[PDB]
This record gives structure tokens, C-alpha cells and sequence, in this order.
């Protein structure tokens, strides 16, 4: 009792995973996903493992999948609750986008922080005035919270 | 007083003075900002510091980044308010498949082009429903509704539009869709297979019906706006166009000029720039549509990441244009009055100091008004 | 019905609406008056951000109510 698009989208994520990203459905809820995204190299999150949770609302197909970081991360586009702006500019969420599109977005976001579009203002304050020390703080959080967490 | 001197004056003035180009006194920016920001001030403790915290966090003096606003004040400077008002009354022409009408609309004069590009906002969802339970004035709009004897579109204005299907066709489609989570679902699903079953064969057939019906149904929403300045050149191949824009939650026109994207895209040539503007509307591949979209309208430097991932352009685009004449003695006059306003009201030894004083004055007005709204409780 | 749309510069416009017009339509009506594509707009009422999909009667916009047109975001 669940649409086919979600099933093949699931299977194609286990069969053909995205490098650096693991996504498998929850044991009790086929619409809940437990995600692990590796910290991209040449980024302050290198060598880290980041736990996320991805939920497909009942209107997921026409709606935008809700995603939240579980691992604590020093990133100007993740608030203190772990929430990410699923930004779509001058357009809305269309069913032409998938789970994998979202997962690639978070991965790309970890490699390109956008302080001029903040979600953690105190963090983005540091990313603009003292980027070299914001990156220094992000690397410290990677060791504290994003190693041996999985 | 040249058309190229007009481009060089507005670009240099927008580059240095930002929002002060619009000629609004800083006192009204602070007053209006205080009106819309009063609720953000903490109610307890030192009200002087609570107000200060909000005034510091304000960006009222940062230039606009609504593209329509940028186009409006670009028109309001090169033509004047009366000339731009008269320019608004003219109608947009849809860019032909190869941009023929646009190239044929640019004689060797001082011309300003205004562009309004639209995205195709056709419905993506459908719903099975009975005529007894279908209220057009309440149900979700921009949506397809399959009733037992009629297939129908409910547009963005709540109007009910018949999709030309017989009652027998709708009866067969209505009864084939049985699964509960397919009752209210999406139209164009890549994962449904017609050979799978009769339900998905019907869901797919309905999708092909709706898709065919709406290539003659007007479902465009205005998505983007910008202007292009084409000065008179003494020869036919020295001609060059300068696109002017700002982008929603992206960049201002001041940043557009600082990164010199106007002159970067001018080096594409008139025929080359229009060709990319034409291929944007005729392509059907999202990767080519996004690539050109990123090349033409993305901030300086982000041409290759602006329309990737979540921001891939999956919707058909339509470019519309309107052209008018620019009198360089009008435009330079309109700009020198802005310089006059700036210098007499916000004097400084350079633009940096003149902008600081403008921001300062706007903050003191916002501070003084906020103090008056919050002293009474 | 009449609502006012005010901006940060003081420029105020009047729109002829119905209590059942959605936020997308009032945005399009601003596009009629100003030539600003609705994708370049944010409408605020009483501090709350007006969302696409909901109506004026939802946020309880009465006659002579003034909306704030924001023309700068992140």
C-alpha cells in the first residue's frame, strides 16, 4: 500500500547509491529515510560522517521532502534544529525532482556554504568577517560530533 | 551626450550609489522600515539597546533585488516617469523561434528593450471526484479534476475549463483509477507503466490528454524581468547591447555592474545574445534550458551552478520584449538631478562617504521613530 | 473590495480584489499595475508572510487593509 515511484526510487538508491551518501528506508515507515552523508573532501567537513533524516510527506510527490540534520554541524545554512532551506528560486517544487536531487543538494551545500543567505546568523556572521576561523570552527565540530557517530 | 555616455553614467552611478539612484530620502526609508520592524524589538530591559539591535540588523539601505523594480527604475531614469508610463502601455511581443522579430526591432537608434519572461505554470496534479463533491469556488486551483462524465481543468482564477473528452472516455478513465493513493496524485509520472495494468494505462492516457490540451491553454506566470540598452553606434558591426538586471534573493543591479556582466554579455554580440535568448524558449531539454538560463541571468561567476540540482529549469520558458527610443539628453538630465539630490542632501568627498551618511541618516530616522512607538508601553 | 499595497519607499497602490482572490492572484494584480513578476515579490500582512495557495479571507484581509510589498530578500 504505497505508490510505485517511491518503491523504485528507494530501490534505485540501494542498487545505485550516490557516492558519499547512504540512504535506506526506516524499518517501520517506508516514507522515513535514515541518511548518512560523508563530509566532502577539500571542505571543513572532510573525514566526517553526518546523520540526517529525510521524511516524505503524504503529499511528498507534489510536496518537497522534509530533511533535517541529526549530527551537529557548523554550517551557515543549517539552523540549530538541523533544518535546511530546500531553496527553489523563481519556481516551486515539481515532481520532476527526486530524493536523489535533494541528497545531492545537501552534499553540494556542504561544499559551498552561502553566508549571504544565512540560516545560522551568528555562524554566517563568522563566515563573512572571519572565514578562516569559521572554517577552523567547522573542522573542530567535525571531529567532535561527526566522527565515529555511525 | 551620447547613448554610450548614458550607459556609462547610469552604470557608474548605480555602481557607486546603490539604492540612492532611486532618489528616495533616507528619512522615509528609516520611517517605513521602523513601521514594519516595530514588532521585532524586545519589550523588556533597555529599550535604547533593544531598538539599536534591530536597527543594526536592518538592510533598508541595501539596493532592491526585485527584477521588476530594477527594470522599473531603469525605465524611470532613461525615459522619465512620463516616458516610462507611456512605455508601460505598449504590448510585449513574444520572441519568435529564432529571435527574428527582435533583431528586426533594433534599428541604429538609442533603444531600450524591456523583457518579461514567463514560465509555464501548467497543473501537475489531478484528482478523481464526483460532480456532487466538486465545488469550483473551494477546491484546489491549477489542478485537473476527473469526473465520471467530464474531464476538466480548474485554472488559477477558479475558472472551470472543459478538456474536450466524451462522457464515455471519462467513464472509462474514472473507473480504471481504483487504488486509493492514485485518487489524488500527479499527472506525469515517469514510473507508471501503461503495460503494467489498466489503471496506469488510464493514468498515462489521461496525462497525454491533459498535456495535449494545455499547449493551447494560457498558463504562463511572469518569472523574470530585465532591460537591455542598445546605444546608437556609428557603424553596423560596432553595435553592442547592454542587459541590465537584478535577481530575487541573488544579486542587485549594483552587483550586476560591479561584476561587469553587462559588458561580458555584450561581448556575445547582438546576434549571439539573441540566439541564446531564442534557444531558451525553443529547447525542450532541461540541461540546455538551465545552461543558457545560468549563462544569461546568473550573478557574475555562478554561471555553471546557478541552475543545477534543485534549481534545474524544468518549465518551458517564454521571452517577451518591447522596444522604445531613448533621448540621451533626457536620460542624462534625469541622472544629473539624482547626482544633484545626492550631493546637496548627502555630501561627501567620495561615494563611499556619501553612502555611509545615507545609511546613517536612514538609521537615525528609524531609531527616532521606533523610540516613539515603544515609549508608549 | 479595495486593498492597499504599500512599499518601503512609501509608494502606495490600490488593488480591486475579492475576498476569495488567492495570494498568487493579488501578486499578478501587482504585476498588472507595476510590471513586477510575482516571482519577484513577497507580501506581508500584519507581520505574517502571505503564502501562495491561501486566500485573502484566510489571513483576514478586510477592505481598506494595507499590505506591505517587500522587494528585497536574502
Amino acid at each position: 500500500g504505497l505508490p510505485r515511484r517511491i518503491i523504485k526510487e528507494t530501490q534505485r538508491l540501494l542498487a545505485e547509491p550516490v557516492p558519499g551518501i547512504k540512504a535506506e528506508p526506516d524499518e517501520s515507515n517506508a516514507r522515513y529515510f535514515h541518511v548518512v552523508i560523508a563530509g566532502p573532501q577539500d571542505s571543513p567537513f572532510e573525514g566526517g560522517t553526518f546523520k540526517l533524516e529525510l521524511f516524505l510527506p503524504e503529499e511528498y510527490p507534489m510536496a518537497a521532502p522534509k530533511v533535517r540534520f541529526m549530527t551537529k554541524i557548523y554550517h551557515p545554512n543549517v539552523d540549530k534544529l538541523g533544518r535546511i532551506c530546500l531553496d527553489i528560486l523563481k519556481d516551486k517544487w515539481s515532481p520532476a525532482l527526486q530524493i536523489r536531487t535533494v541528497l545531492l543538494s545537501i552534499q553540494a551545500l556542504l561544499s559551498a556554504p552561502n553566508p549571504d543567505d544565512p540560516l545560522a546568523n551568528d555562524v554566517a556572521e563568522q563566515w563573512k568577517t572571519n572565514e578562516a576561523q569559521a572554517i577552523e570552527t567547522a573542522r573542530a565540530w567535525t571531529r567532535l560530533y561527526a566522527m565515529n557517530n555511525i | 551626450k551620447t547613448g554610450l555616455h548614458v550607459h556609462e553614467k547610469i552604470k557608474h552611478m548605480v555602481k557607486n550609489y546603490g539604492t540612492m539612484i532611486t532618489g528616495i530620502p533616507a528619512e522615509i526609508l528609516g520611517q517605513n522600515e521602523a513601521e514594519i520592524s516595530v514588532g521585532y524589538v524586545k519589550k523588556m530591559g533597555n529599550m535604547k539597546e533593544n531598538i539599536a539591535e534591530v536597527v543594526r540588523k536592518s538592510e533598508m539601505t541595501q539596493p532592491t533585488n526585485s527584477c521588476g523594480k530594477a527594470s522599473n527604475e531603469v525605465c524611470d531614469l532613461l525615459l522619465g516617469t512620463e516616458g516610462a508610463s507611456e512605455f508601460e502601455k505598449s504590448s510585449y511581443q513574444v520572441l519568435s523561434g529564432d529571435g527574428s522579430n527582435l533583431k528586426g526591432s533594433l534599428p541604429n537608434k538609442n533603444l531600450l528593450v524591456r523583457v518579461e519572461m514567463d514560465r509555464f505554470n501548467a497543473p501537475q496534479k489531478y484528482q478523481k471526484i464526483k460532480r456532487e463533491e466538486f465545488n469550483p469556488e473551494t477546491a484546489e486551483k491549477n489542478k485537473i479534476y476527473l469526473l465520471e462524465d467530464q474531464l476538466v481543468y480548474l485554472d488559477i482564477f477558479g475558472k472551470v475549463i472543459d478538456l474536450g473528452q466524451t462522457s464515455d472516455t471519462c467513464h472509462r478513465l474514472f473507473n480504471a483509477i481504483t487504488t486509493p493513493f492514485y485518487q489524488n496524485y500527479i499527472l506525469y509520472d515517469e514510473y507508471i507503466d501503461p503495460e503494467e495494468s489498466a489503471e496506469e494505462a488510464a493514468m498515462f492516457e489521461m496525462g497525454e490528454i491533459v498535456k495535449a490540451k494545455m499547449k493551447n491553454i494560457d498558463c504562463w506566470t511572469a518569472t523574470h524581468s530585465f532591460t537591455i540598452f542598445v546605444p546608437e553606434s556609428d557603424s553596423e558591426d560596432t553595435r553592442t547591447l547592454y542587459p541590465y538586471q537584478a535577481y530575487w534573493t541573488s544579486h542587485t543591479l549594483q552587483q550586476w555592474f560591479s561584476g561587469d556582466k553587462d559588458e561580458k554579455l555584450s561581448r556575445l554580440g547582438i546576434d549571439g545574445y539573441i540566439e541564446k535568448l531564442a534557444l531558451l524558449g525553443t529547447t525542450t531539454d532541461s540541461k540546455i534550458r538551465s545552461s543558457i538560463y545560468g549563462e544569461l541571468f546568473s550573478p557574475p561567476g555562478k554561471e555553471h551552478v546557478f541552475c543545477t540540482g534543485m534549481n534545474e529549469k524544468f518549465s518551458p520558458l517564454r521571452v517577451k520584449f518591447k522596444v522604445t527610443e531613448v533621448n540621451p539628453e533626457i536620460a542624462l538630465q534625469n541622472l544629473e538631478e539624482v547626482q544633484e539630490f545626492i550631493d546637496t542632501n548627502y555630501p561627501g568627498e567620495n561615494a563611499k562617504d556619501q553612502c555611509e551618511l545615507y545609511k546613517i541618516k536612514a538609521q537615525e530616522a528609524m531609531t527616532k521613530q521606533l523610540e516613539m512607538r515603544l515609549l508608549i508601553e | 473590495m479595495q486593498i492597499f499595497v504599500k512599499t518601503l519607499t512609501g509608494k502606495t497602490i490600490t488593488l480591486e480584489v475579492e475576498p476569495s482572490d488567492t495570494i498568487e492572484n493579488v501578486k499578478a494584480k501587482i504585476q498588472d499595475k507595476e510590471g513586477i513578476p510575482p516571482d519577484q515579490q513577497r507580501l506581508i500582512f500584519a507581520g505574517k508572510q502571505l503564502e501562495d495557495g491561501r486566500t485573502l479571507s484566510d489571513y483576514n484581509i478586510q477592505k481598506e487593509s494595507t499590505l506591505h510589498l517587500v522587494l528585497r530578500l536574502r
